[PDB]
């Protein structure tokens, strides 16, 4: 990971940042030119519970699902399944988007060519976590992919989102674009790791405390509520820290499932690049998600000789000492990595608790860490696996079919109704072909669900312009061997129960490269509903009945047609669509959208 | 027409070609039409007829072959190109105008004592011209009859002197042997190809005995009579080809020496016998057998336990054979082997623990044999083996024995899926 | 190898003291113990978030406990174990033994099931089964009560499946809080195969003597101090059982379960079912071992025998006295307590080979027992037979995708000879006949080698190598529906060509493959989970099992019309009348394939002579009455 080491410029940028954030809703606007012209939009933190943390509603975490319109990408792009995030923090940002000026504030940056950063602290890097996501799907979708991509650099900031929030940005690429600044003591980030609506008490009473406009000056102290509050989140976050590292350890007990219903786990998960400072020369930086969470808990192990109160002093004072962050940041700090030094330690050498980047972790952190940076290098191994001999076979395969369908095209013949009656060798040999196809592109697909493979396997074009071309050419023989074995009779419609989650995939991964509407792309199922359309007509219906859904093939076929994404078999003067539309009314037949492209 | 404008274009082709061609095309010729031919038997006659024992032959039907002169049918699921594993997997198929041009050719000779009396038709009756000129018996050397359902009193008198093969094409539930099959005496090859899609019978077993000098045999769906307890030595045989022959257990129960019976036997091959529980341990006996071929046997579970007895078999070829399941510790104790072959044998659970002694074996062919899954120590042992043609899951066993042999060679061969069982 | 292998009880130990179950449930417990002296069993309370909180009903099986001293020990007459198939009432555990064969029922503990029966006496436990109906319930109990709840449990789950046809059943839990072993190997393997050993938990103390008193032959087992153990609990025949007490050397006593708990914790490596002298007790479900350091869970049961000998065997510095029983078994409360606040805590260190080593060493000293010891080596090692070595299941399921999509031409091949065949007689009748052998032999292999790819498939299930969910994903159903529906006649056929039916049995109740009635499972369990009539034939007889039914109608109407006993004779007219309406209802549906159809099928020709049967005098008669 090279593009951890911070460039000059980049440090340049967050001690310019740090300044804004602690100086010596109502968004502000700072504008600089060191070391580039560049905008800064800071955002103000929040010191309510409720609605400003936890809003109301019976979650006992407080998770609400994501906007499409204002983030049709945070999604998974195989299964559809919507992310989710922080309602308050969600509405929060809305509000500003709405009310707020500031998207006349950010376009006017952009107008002036100065790269645009994103700052805050405590909740408000939070919501610039999101603003810094909303300016990248604006740009991405719009033909502007030359604009400089935001840098959010947030100051202790609380965990916000869901793994398939974490996974989407992965996949697009801009967890780069993110910076987390976390001391490790800081209890503001592992906060959203408890409940937040089932404890509010705690919560707002150790955010008075944290407060600077809230006095604090109780003779007695700290209030028994924060220390009990202290107590359950270390117990929280070891539940969900070992909860996890079974996933990544290869645990796979029967009981872990059943434990989940009975137990609070909180849906949050680290996003970003997260930078821990340690000490004032070292700054460790860690990338994986997983090593993150860990993390959290390991670095707040209490002290042999140690109380409760003492420790939860220690970190409400650790969220108050992200200022020496400017000025440690003029000069070189060595960017230590923790994952690869971890890593790179002997087993069993040196396992005591070493400073090890200059926190002394225990002997659990240690094998927790390896197990993750393991974890990590196991999925680079399988996706070398599944881009060498695996990828090689799939193209030697679809150069096989291709050759059927130019064999078939010379004779005036479908290569889809040659395929449905299944007469000669060639049939044969293609139905083999197709049954290897399916092995292949099932172990892929069967890999990405579990998490298998690294998160930018879906983005890579290589990728989508090959599943493109077998999607293209192998449908309509699955559509084939689906109507002639007569399954539409005992299970359903090939486009409504029965169809290869392959095939879903594929269309899913080019619809989001090429920014059009999800479910759009269905020039590939295009037998399936003339088949079906063939089947209701000869049930019992009349043409007077299906006569709109005609009328909507033939619109969708001409649309295709332009584009060239429809086949050039369907109207090879011997087709069944051909033969088939001329038995139609000569009314419908006279005025047609598709008159002309038949080989009258 | 065609005859001179195109066929007699063919003819004079084939005139270019003097005496051991031209004779083993027109031997093609009489051979039946529309039928697969199966390298092994064409060899055989071809070394009877032309003395072709030395691999000229084989140089001949390279020759003939690359002319587009006959169709050279291939396996697709063969490695060798010429080796003795491909010599037993080829086919020869004719074109029907190269058939018809020597048939011509054929009948440019006289209709009585001629060279070759071929009858291209599917009368039931025998050949009336034949039986006009029966009066002077020709001394054709081959001879092709084909002929339905025939009795004792459907021939009548023929001799041969001079022939030395025989050809009989036939579709029927039962045959009885004609009289004149005891006029060759020195007939040498014998075929009893039948058409019947019922299991056929044989009469007139005492014609067998009056049968001499005869070195091959290739029967195909003909039920093997039961062997009584006559001799009939049959010395001078060497080949026996059954495919698809029911022996329906009739030499179960025939205890007879075979020794003697079949003293100079070398090949034998059964192929898709559908009904086979086991081999009879006689079997065993015979010193001078050196090649045993069992194809497609679904219900052979066990090999003779002495089958180490021979004592001289160099090619052991039992595949697709999915009953049985070990192999006789006996094989250990066979010298001179070289060609093993195991394939297609699914439920083989594992080899002998004794293969070391198998000395100067050069080929072991294991393919699809998923059951197999260890391997025993002593093959680390084998200093000849060179070529082995196995699936992907034995080649890390094979791993640890290609070390210790340096020449050893391992070849992964994929399944290959084809529709030619239908073809026939 | 052992570097890229980590070791994880310890931390599903942490996670599952760090979580306030174990608290919840011992508060439940120690509510129950403070006088749940009346016949109404423990208050569910529910914590009062219903929907924050499962429903937390505890047992207390003080009462069957004085009931079992009022007759006395005499020496395993309490603990004789009972079977449930045959003896007491097999309605609550129908599920549990529907289809016991070997080493005897799943059996369970006398003293248990009288427990169980006293409670299902009482109306008020029907009444709160009735009201936690539908929700989770975390079902504990202290000493031979929480066992009680643990059945209780077991009969709540065994008839969530009767309410749960469609839906998935809801999730409970019984954590029984440590008791004694409760069913044989029997019960233990029925509850894994019915995969509901994920809903038990049990925690046993370091230096507890009840949970591993079993151990011992039943001839020898000290019924006096467990029933006194489970009566300590009561609040201050009592006086006798307490003076029984005093008169038990705690060292000896400690020395003969160490004993017998060495002599069982080896027995299962030498496995010698011919020789069971040992008492047939075992352990099941999952066993979280505390200690005062921490807690380690263990879920194989002979890895939890070993780990509970290891335990107990491995002993504290001796400057402590002995432990007595009632502190062992009473001090729960404060290990509740202890293990969060002792894994909170950084402690320092003060050449380990692999980071397997280390995780086996942490697992070891959270376990409670003695690195000093020598116990400790065996231990290890025993800790290194329970982890399975291997690739990930969801690898294998990868690699078994790219396996079935290259053995699939195989199904094509056999889909082609069926289609051959399927205008004049049948490929079921021409497989069965071995018609045009040089196809059928063809046919024949391909059928092995789908059924040697399908049995490896069912092999790598049992041992565990695939993902739990492989049974509900509908890619691999529908194959194996496919290939039953494609290649079971052909099975039917060569079963029926080899005259098994007449020595083996029927092929539907005994000749039947296991792996047909697990693919029969998963298709019914696929669409419960989750019509327009035909115009034509379907490709494939949606009945597997058409063709035995057909062959076995023949062979009862041969036997018919040579039948002489009216009385007989009427039954198996009868059976053919059912058998001839529901393949006409097949037929008139068109849910059968054309080859069914045939002119020369089996099925045509069975009609005929069903029909000609019919015109007979006596049939007609026997049929009107019908
Ligand atoms: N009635 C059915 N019978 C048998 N198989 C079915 C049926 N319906 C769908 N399928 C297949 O079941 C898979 C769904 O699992 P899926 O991939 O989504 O994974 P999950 O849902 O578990 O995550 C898809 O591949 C469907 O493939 C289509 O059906 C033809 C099968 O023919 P084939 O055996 O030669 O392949 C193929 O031609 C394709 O038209």
């Amino acid at each position: 990971p090279a593009a951890a080491a911070l460039s000059d410029d980049d440090r340049l940028v967050v001690a310019h940042c740090a300044a804004l954030s602690f100086p010596p809703a109502s968004f502000q606007v700072h504008h600089a030119s060191h070391p580039y012209p560049c905008a800064a939009f800071a955002f103000p933190p929040s010191w309510s519970a409720a609605p400003g943390w936890a809003a109301a509603g019976r979650a006992a975490f407080g998770d609400a699902e994501v906007d499409p319109s204002l983030f049709p990408s945070l999604r998974s792009v195989g299964s559809g399944v919507p992310a989710r995030a922080n309602a308050a923090f969600l509405a929060s940002f809305g509000a500003l988007l709405d009310g707020s000026p500031l998207q006349s504030e950010v376009s006017r940056a952009v107008a002036e060519e100065k790269r645009i950063v994103f700052t805050g602290h405590s909740s408000g890097g939070s919501i610039a976590t999101l603003a810094a996501i909303w300016f990248l799907e604006t740009c991405t979708r719009r033909g502007s992919v030359n604009q400089a991509h935001p840098f959010c650099v947030t100051f202790g900031a609380p965990l916000v989102g869901d793994n398939t929030f974490n996974n989407a940005v992965r996949r697009e690429g801009w967890s780069q674009c993110i910076l987390n600044f976390v001391v490790p003591v800081d209890i503001i980030p592992r906060i959203p790791l408890t409940p937040l609506a089932s404890a509010t008490e705690g919560i707002q009473a150790v955010l008075d405390w944290l407060s600077p406009q809230t006095p604090n000056f109780s003779p007695s102290g700290m209030p028994l509520i924060i220390s009990q509050f202290y107590e359950n989140l270390l117990r929280s976050t070891l539940s969900i820290a070992s909860y996890e590292a079974c996933s990544f350890m290869g645990c796979t007990s029967s009981i872990l499932g059943t434990l989940t219903s009975f137990i609070e786990l909180s849906p949050y998960r680290p996003c970003g690049t997260y930078l821990f400072l340690t000490s004032s020369e070292q700054l460790a930086v860690l990338t994986n998600s997983d090593a993150v969470l860990q993390l959290l808990f390991y670095c707040l192990q209490l002290d042999p000789q140690q109380q409760l109160r003492d420790a939860a002093e220690r970190s409400l004072s650790a969220h108050w000492q992200y200022e020496p962050i400017k000025q440690s940041m003029m000069q070189e700090i060595v960017c230590v990595d923790y994952l690869g030094v971890v890593s790179s330690t002997l087993p069993g050498r040196q396992m005591s608790s070493t400073i090890v980047g200059g926190l002394e972790l225990s002997k659990e952190a240690m094998l927790s860490l390896s197990a993750a940076g393991q974890w990590e290098k196991q999925r680079e191994t399988n996706q070398a696996k599944i881009d060498g001999a695996s990828c090689t076979k799939i193209r030697e395969a679809l150069k096989s079919l291709n050759e059927y369908k130019r064999t078939c095209e010379l004779h005036e013949v479908s290569y889809y109704d040659s395929f449905k009656l299944q007469r000669e060798v060639h049939d044969f040999n293609a139905n083999v072909s197709r049954l290897e196809l399916a092995g292949l592109w099932d172990e892929i697909v069967e890999m990405l669900r579990r998490r298998e493979l690294p998160d930018g396997f879906e983005s890579r074009q290589d990728w989508v312009n090959l599943g493109t071309l077998y999607r293209r050419l192998v449908e309509p023989l699955d559509i084939a061997n689906y109507y002639r074995h007569s399954k539409n009779e005992d299970t359903g419609s090939y486009l409504s129960k029965g169809r290869p989650r392959r095939y879903k995939y594929t269309q899913e991964w080019h619809e989001q490269s090429q920014r059009i509407s999800f479910g759009s792309s269905l020039e590939s199922c295009f037998w399936a509903m003339a088949e079906e359309l063939q089947a209701e007509i000869a049930n019992g219906k009349t043409f007077e009945d299906v006569r709109d859904r005609v009328v909507k093939l033939e619109s969708d076929a001409h649309g295709w047609s332009m584009s060239g994404s429809l086949g050039k078999d369907i109207f090879l003067s011997r087709s069944s669509f051909v033969i088939w539309w001329k038995t139609l009314p000569e009314n419908h037949r006279s005025a047609s959208c598709i008159a002309k492209l038949v080989p009258w | 027409s065609h005859e001179t404008k195109l066929l007699e274009r063919m003819a004079a082709s084939i005139e270019c070609l003097s005496g051991k061609v031209r004779e083993c095309f027109l031997d093609l010729g009489c051979f039946p039409e529309d039928k697969k031919i199966p390298l092994d038997v064409l060899i055989n006659i071809w070394m009877e007829i032309h003395d072709l024992d030395e691999p000229d032959a084989f140089a001949i039907l390279v020759e003939l072959s690359n002319k587009n002169l006959l169709t050279l049918v291939n396996d697709a699921q063969n490695k060798a190109g010429d080796l003795y594993s491909s010599y037993h997997d080829f086919s020869v198929t004719q074109h029907d105008v190269l058939r018809d041009l020597a048939l011509h050719m054929s009948g440019r000779d006289a209709l009585n004592n001629r060279r070759r009396l071929v009858m291209p038709r599917r009368e039931e009756s025998l050949p009336k011209d034949w039986q006009r000129n029966k009066d002077t018996p020709f001394e054709a050397q081959i001879v092709s009859i084909h002929t339905g359902e025939m009795k004792e009193s459907d021939w009548f008198q023929m001799s041969f002197p001079k022939a030395e093969v025989l050809i009989l094409n036939f579709a029927s539930s039962v045959y009885y042997l004609p009289p004149f099959i005891a006029t060759m005496q020195n007939l040498k090859a014998l075929v009893l190809i039948n058409y019947g899609t019922i299991s056929a019978t044989l009469d007139n077993l005492s014609a067998f005995t009056t049968l001499s000098d005869l070195r091959s045999l290739w029967l195909e769906k003909i039920t093997l009579p039961p062997l009584p307890k006559t001799t009939i030595p049959l010395k001078n045989l060497r080949k026996i080809s059954l495919v698809l022959c029911e022996l329906t257990n009739s030499l179960r129960g025939s205890k007879v020496d075979l020794s003697m019976t079949f003293p100079r036997l070398s090949n034998l091959t059964i192929d898709h016998c559908i009904d086979l529980k086991e081999l009879p341990s006689s079997i065993c006996e015979i010193s001078s057998l050196e090649s045993i071929s069992i194809s497609n046997c679904h219900d052979l579970t066990e090999l003779p336990y002495e089958l180490g007895k021979l004592h001289c078999l160099s090619i052991l070829r039992v595949y697709a054979c999915p009953a049985l399941w070990r192999l006789p510790p006996s094989v250990c104790s066979l010298k001179r082997l070289k060609y093993l072959d195991i394939s297609q044998c699914v439920n083989l659970t594992d080899l002998p623990e004794e293969l070391g002694h198998l000395t100067s074996l050069e080929k072991i062919d294991m393919r699809e044999c998923s059951r197999l899954r260890s391997l025993p120590r002593s093959s680390s042992s084998l200093k000849s083996l060179g070529h082995v043609v196995c699936d992907e899951e034995t080649a890390l066993l094979w791993r640890e024995a290609e070390q210790v042999i340096p020449d050893l060679r391992v070849q992964v061969a994929e399944e290959c899926y084809n529709l030619d069982w239908l073809v026939d | 190898e052992e570097n890229s292998m980590f070791e994880t009880s310890h931390v599903l130990g942490a996670l599952l003291a760090s979580s306030p179950l174990l608290a919840r449930a011992w508060d439940r417990c120690a509510a129950a113990a403070d006088g749940g002296a009346s016949s109404l069993g423990f208050v569910h309370g529910g914590g009062g978030g219903g929907e924050g909180e499962p429903v937390c009903v505890a047992f207390s099986g003080v009462q069957a406990a004085l009931s079992a001293a009022a007759g006395g020990g005499g020496g395993a007459e309490i603990f004789k174990p009972v079977g449930l198939r045959g003896d007491a009432a097999g309605r609550l555990f129908a599920p549990l033994v529907a289809a016991e064969a070997g080493g005897e029922p799943v059996a369970v503990q006398a003293l248990a099931l009288q427990g169980f029966l006293r409670l299902c006496r009482s109306p008020e436990f029907q009444v709160l089964l009735n009201q936690i109906r539908g929700k989770a319930v975390v079902f504990t109990g202290h000493s031979l009560g929480g066992a009680i709840a643990a059945l209780v449990a077991l009969h709540y789950l065994c008839t969530s499946s009767s309410s749960s046809a469609f839906a998935p059943a809801p999730p409970v839990l019984c954590v029984t809080f440590g008791s004694p072993l409760l069913g044989n190997q029997a019960l233990s393997r029925a509850i894994l195969r019915e995969r509901w050993a994920g809903n038990f938990c049990h925690v046993v103390s370091q230096h507890d003597v009840v949970p591993r008193l079993l151990f011992c032959p039943l001839n020898v087992i000290p019924v006096h101090i467990v029933v006194g153990m489970q009566l300590h609990q009561l609040p201050v025949v009592v006086a006798t059982v307490t003076a029984r007490m005093a008169d038990t050397n705690q060292e000896s006593l400690r020395q003969l379960i160490q004993e017998h708990a060495g002599e069982a914790a080896i027995e299962q490596k030498l496995a010698a079912p011919e020789i069971p002298s040992g008492s047939p007790y075992r352990p099941f479900g999952a066993y979280v071992l505390c200690s005062p350091d921490g807690a380690a869970c263990v879920d194989n049961p002979t890895a939890a025998v070993q780990m509970l000998y290891a335990t107990f065997a491995a002993r504290r510095a001796p400057e402590t006295g002995a432990v007595p029983p009632e502190a062992a078994h009473s001090c729960y409360g404060d290990l509740v307590l202890s293990m969060p606040h002792h894994l909170l805590l950084k402690r320092r260190l003060g050449p380990a080979a692999s980071n397997y080593d280390v995780g086996i060493s942490i697992a070891l000293e959270a376990s409670g027992i003695t690195g000093e010891a020598t116990e400790a080596a065996p231990a290890r090692q025993w800790l290194k037979t329970s982890k399975r070595v291997g690739r990930s299941p969801s690898l294998n399921c990868a690699s078994l995708a790219t396996r079935l999509g290259r053995i699939t031409p195989c199904r094509a091949q056999i889909e082609w000879y069926k289609a051959l065949f399927d205008a004049n007689t049948g490929y079921y009748d021409a497989f069965k006949q071995r018609l045009s052998p040089k196809k059928f032999s063809k046919a024949n292999m391909y059928r092995i080698k789908l059924a040697q790819f399908w049995d490896g498939v069912l092999s790598m299930l049992d041992t565990s190598q695939l993902p739990y969910d492989f049974h509900r994903r509908a890619k691999w159903v529908n194959a194996a529906h496919f290939y039953q529906l494609l290649v079971e006649p052909l099975d039917i056929a060569d079963y029926h060509r080899n005259n098994l039916h007449r020595t083996r049995g029927s092929y539907i109740t005994h000749g039947r493959e296991r792996r047909y009635e697990l693919f029969d499972k998963w298709w019914k369990q696929k669409g419960c989970t989750d019509t327009a009539r035909r115009s034509k034939f379907a490709g494939l007889t949606q009945d597997p099992c058409f063709w035995a039914r057909v062959e076995e109608a023949r062979e009862q109407t041969e036997s018919a019309k040579s039948e002489r006993d009216m009385t007989s004779l009427a039954r198996m007219l009868e059976d053919l009348h059912k058998f001839e309406r529901h393949s006409s209802e097949l037929v008139e549906n068109k849910e059968v394939s054309i080859d069914v159809v045939a002119p020369q099928s089996s099925y045509s020709l069975w009609v005929k002579e069903w029909n000609e049967l019919k015109l007979r005098e006596e049939v007609r008669t026997i049929l009107f009455q019908f």
